[PDB]
Formats: structure tokens, sequence, C-alpha cells
């Protein structure tokens, strides 16, 4: 194959590897992690509540 | 009639030789452009081999 075809295939592979990381970010957002370390209060919402 | 036939045959085949000599130069220029396109990296060896054939 030519070098331009390999450059095109590498560009498409890297764009897909970035899109799957964009998906992993939102998948990591559904497990909402504690941003800092400290004492946590009470939960203002319970199980079954809809958030936005 | 035989002398006239052989003379016209030679007259035709010299023009055939000149026209094939032009076609060979056309193919040579096309191979040079394909070799340049392969040496810069846009074509592959599969096109270079066809232009060689």
């Amino acid at each position: 194959v030519s070098k331009q075809q390999y450059a095109d295939a590498n560009a498409a592979y890297l764009q897909s590897k970035a899109a799957v990381e964009q998906a992993r970010i939102n998948l990591r957002y559904t497990k909402v992690l504690s941003p800092i370390s400290g004492r946590i209060g009470r939960s203002a919402v319970t199980e079954g509540a809809l958030v936005t | 009639a035989s002398v006239a036939t052989a003379y016209l045959t030679l007259k035709a085949d010299q023009a055939q030789l000149q026209l094939t000599k032009d076609t060979l130069g056309t193919y040579q220029k096309s191979f040079d452009l394909t070799q340049r396109s392969y040496d810069v990296g846009v074509a592959s060896a599969l096109d270079l081999r066809q232009a060689q054939t």
C-alpha cells in the first residue's frame, strides 16, 4: 500500500480511539466520583430520583 | 507488381516503426511520472509494476 493510504488509516484509527475515550468519559460520569476528599453530608436525593 | 508490392510494404512498415517509436516514448513518460509519484509516496508498488509492464 502507499504511504498516504497508511496515513489515512492511521488518522481514522486515532479518531476512533478518541471517540471511544469520549464514550468512556460519559461512562465514568454515571459513577459520579467524589471530586475531593472530606466529610460527606446527607444525600439531598434518594434512590429513584431523576437528575439532569 | 512484385517490386511495387515490396516497395509499398517497406514504405508502410517504416511508418509503423516511427509510430511505435512514438508510443514507446509515451509509455516511458508515463512510467517516469509513476516512478516520481511512487518516490514521493502517493502511489504504491502495484501501480509502479503495471507502469513497468
